[PDB]
RNA sequence: GUGAAGAGGGAAACAACCCAGACCGCCAGCUAAGGUCCCAAAGUCAUGGUUAAGUGGGAAACGAUGUGGGAAGGCCCAGACAGCCAGGAUGUUGGCUUAGAAGCAGCCAUCAUUUAAAGAAAGCGUAAUAGCUCACUGGUCGAGUCGGCCUGCGCGGAAGAU
RNA sequence: GAUGUCGGCUCAUCACAUCCUGGGGCUGAAGUAGGUCCCAAGGGUAUGGCUGUUCGCCAUUUAAAGUGGUACGCGAGCUGG
């Protein structure tokens, strides 16, 4: 569609970060500080859930200057830990590696809401559920 | 109900049939109780769009010749060997 | 190889070659595949036709054939001149203007049908069906 | 029916005039003429011009079409005053301009002097770029190709003048 | 799109071929070529093309019979 | 390549085959890709 | 049936094919086959229509938006066909796999939201993302537009030695 | 009541389905060299070993050593293997 420099998204760790390969290079191209962007990161971070990759959108201006917004972690990460899980299934459907309550998805489609378009828990719950149904992780009412 | 206007032949033999469908006018006929079997002259480019359904071969037909009524069926059907064009039609009468 | 004829008996003979007349029509399936024009539909035509058809598409339903060989059809080698009649070999059919394709399950009746039409030696026309109705 | 071509506006500097056949143009820009074919019969109210097809002949009818237009481009350009520019890549070329001599710099041996016709002259905004521009649009078109053909762009590199506006990326993979 | 084919007579194949646009060297020679051949072709026939008078130019070098005309 | 008699068109962006008669498959508009007259 | 054992007229030339059977003479008429622009006798004839290739004036499978005619259908002034302007989103970079695989190496799945519309994506592209175009939709413009059926005439296929 | 065979020599002339050279399209075409198809007949298009050979194989050249028609061109022109 189109893929273009300036405001860049990226998936790092809670409480880490500077790596080159992880980080550095990829925002680095754009004209950003990967020093001030580590500590600034981490910093809140810290607040935020440590140990949850949480993904942030850095937007750079011409000043090289730059801003981020730390979202909610992705919903295949929170399905992963709701399952128990370390990884997806592979073959999802085919083979199902786990299973989370009606409940929890309700749990993280409330906790994905702010970063998700839903009118209304259920729509919301549902967006949810698509991604593990694409995990090979069912759900049990 | 089907309605396919037709008159009766001029003539009935090889060259007269023959010089009708040359001109979209297959010669069909009409038999069937204690009426006299009638020999017609259809519209083909006319009548071949209507046999086009399954109805025609089923449901009874109105065919418009002279200005009269009939209410019949549809019973042989000669078709030409390769070429979509029809030919020949039997009537069966009510 | 296919060989749609040979499996007769071996006697009668073979001789005569004709000319032609009208044609003939049958109904065996939902779709047939008949000709128009007289030409030599030998075996080796017929069978390079048929063959064709499933041509890795599917061996869904059933293909038929009207048409069958009746070789009588000699041929003589760097020889005089009618010192015999020297061996046959060699195929034809002798169709007029028949059906002989037929298709049991729908599917890709038409479709197929042209994909292989090009073996056969005379043209073909799309055709249509056992009917009592029609189409278009 | 779904197609035609009717307008054909004649605001100020439109001078337009007709001939029997020909049509001789004038305005900001230059002096255009044109005789369209034989059956033509185009005229002017005030505003509006309008082809003339002598009949409701094949070759006659279209014979409308091509012509409604081409005068109507012969307004657009003299009006306007018409541009298209064409870019130089590949090491080693370069771009120049003297008056017409637009002196080019390819990647033969030595360089060249494409002398334009008269009506469009030319200016390379810098050693990698030329814009030409005219009123005519048919010389225009010509020597905008004309040009560009002086070394067609290859795709396993894309060297070579380029219009302005070409898609061709680069090639499809090499190989042997 | 049409020749006129003449060969000359050395061979060596040559045989010469030159279409009518192809024509601008002597306009003239045609029409007197095609008025050819309709003529009784012999002696008669032969000495009665040269009535003719080529012209290539319109009201030009009258003289063949710049007296009287018609 | 440039075929002689006609081997159809196939694709889909390949020429509107129209024009003084030419058929060739291709698919214009592969930059590099041209199976055409020729 | 003709030539043989048949001449005259026609097919350029041409025993056999088309017309037609030469008893003589005629600077007299009508016709046959075939013809009527010139060679070359007689319509540069008339009423209408086809072709645009010198077809007529050599040759097939098959191919093609050539152009003529006839019939039936698909969408459409609740706006179609081409174009112009605008959008094309969210879970999600789907899961796996992989150094990376984010619509677009590959395998599996291909749901659901928001909607006027929006494929877990059609091609290009990146190391992977960025970016470009596509499906779809809204506005614009306002009338046809898109194929097959049967048939007329035509085009390509079509290279040879004085 | 005679139209002298194959091959060679001499000397040819045409075709194009082109071998070299000339101009193009695609390429699984970087370049160099090629592959293939279109166009093109202006001109050019090998010496020997073996064999009667045509041809062929072999040695060595060449930009290349074209295919074919001409009573398988050519004996009132040569040869006679
Ligand atoms: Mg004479
Ligand atoms: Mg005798
Ligand atoms: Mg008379
Ligand atoms: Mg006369
Ligand atoms: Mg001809
Ligand atoms: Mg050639
Ligand atoms: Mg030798
Ligand atoms: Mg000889
Ligand atoms: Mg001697
Ligand atoms: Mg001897």
């Amino acid at each position: 569609a189109k893929k273009v420099q300036a405001y860049v998204k990226l998936q790092v760790a809670a409480g880490m970060a500077n790596p080159s390969p992880p980080v550095g290079p990829a925002l680095g191209q754009q004209g950003v500080n990967i020093m001030e962007f580590c500590k600034a990161f981490n910093a809140k971070t810290d607040s935020i859930e440590k140990g949850l990759p949480i993904p942030v959108v850095i937007t750079v201006y011409a000043d090289r200057s730059f801003t981020f917004v730390t979202k909610t972690p992705p919903a295949a990460v929170l399905l992963k830990k709701a399952a128990g899980i370390k990884s997806g299934s592979g073959k999802p459907n085919k083979d199902k590696v786990g299973k989370i309550s009606r409940a929890q998805l309700q749990e993280i489609a409330q906790t994905k809401a702010a970063d998700m378009t839903g009118a209304d828990i259920e729509a919301m719950t549902r967006s949810i559920e698509g991604t593990a149904r694409s995990m090979g992780l069912v759900v049990e009412d | 109900m089907f309605t396919i206007n037709a008159e009766v032949r001029k003539e009935q033999g090889k060259g007269a049939s023959r010089r009708l469908r040359a001109a979209n006018k297959f010669p069909a006929i009409i038999y069937g109780g204690k009426e006299a079997p009638l020999a017609i002259e259809l519209d083909h480019d006319k009548v071949m769009n209507m046999q086009a359904k399954a109805e025609f071969y089923s449901e009874v037909l109105t065919i418009v010749v002279d200005g009269k009524e009939i209410k019949v069926k549809a019973q042989d059907v000669q078709r030409h060997p390769y070429k979509p064009k029809l030919q020949h039609i039997d009537f069966v009468r009510a | 190889m296919l060989q749609p004829k040979r499996t007769k008996f071996r006697k009668m003979h073979k001789g005569r070659n004709r000319g032609l007349a009208q044609g003939t029509d049958v109904s065996f399936g939902s779709f047939g595949l008949k000709a128009v024009g007289r030409g030599r539909l030998t075996a080796r035509q017929i069978e390079a036709a048929r063959r064709a058809m499933t041509r890795a598409v599917k061996r869904q339903g059933k293909i038929w054939i009207r048409v069958f060989p009746d070789k009588p059809i000699t041929e003589k080698p760097l020889a005089v001149r009618m010192g015999k009649g020297k061996g046959n070999v060699e195929y034809w059919v002798a169709l007029i203007q028949p059906g002989k394709v037929l298709y049991e399950m729908d599917g890709v009746p038409e479709e197929l049908a042209r994909e292989a039409f090009k073996l056969a030696a005379a043209k073909l026309p799309i055709k249509t069906t056992f009917v009592t109705k029609t189409v278009m | 029916s779904r197609v035609a071509k009717a307008p054909v506006v004649v605001p100020a500097g439109v001078d337009v005039k007709i001939n029997g056949q020909v049509i001789t143009i004038k305005g900001k820009n230059g002096e255009l003429t044109r005789t369209l074919n034989d059956a033509v019969e185009v005229k002017h109210a005030d505003n509006t011009l309008t082809f003339g097809p002598r009949d409701g002949y094949a070759d006659g009818w279209a014979q409308a079409g091509t012509a409604r237009a081409l005068l109507n481009s012969m307004v657009i350009g003299v009006t306007e005053g018409f541009t298209k520019k064409l870019q130089l890549v590949g090491v080693g070329y370069r771009a120049a301009v003297k008056g017409n001599v637009i002196n080019l710099s390819l990647g033969f041996s030595h360089p060249v002097d494409h002398q334009l016709p008269a009506g469009i002259t030319a200016e390379c905004p810098t050693q990698t770029e030329i814009v030409l521009k005219g009123a005519d649009k048919q010389v225009i078109g010509q020597v905008a190709a004309d040009l560009r053909a002086y070394r067609r762009p290859e795709p396993y590199k894309g060297k070579g003048v380029r219009y302005a506006d070409e898609v061709v990326r680069t090639k499809e993979a090499k190989k042997k | 799109d049409k020749v006129y084919y003449h060969h000359t007579g050395h061979i060596g194949g040559i045989k010469q071929a030159t279409f009518e646009e192809m024509i601008a060297r002597r306009p003239e020679r045609v029409i007197e070529i095609a008025v050819k051949g309709m003529l009784p072709k012999g002696p008669l026939g032969r000495a009665m093309f040269r009535k003719l008078k080529v012209y290539a130019g319109n009201e030009h070098n009258h003289a063949a019979q710049q007296p009287q005309v018609l | 390549m440039k075929v002689r008699a006609s081997v159809k068109k196939l694709c889909r962006n390949c020429k509107i085959v129209k024009r003084d008669g030419v058929i060739r498959v291709i698919c214009s508009a592969e930059p590099k890709h041209k199976q055409r007259q020729g």
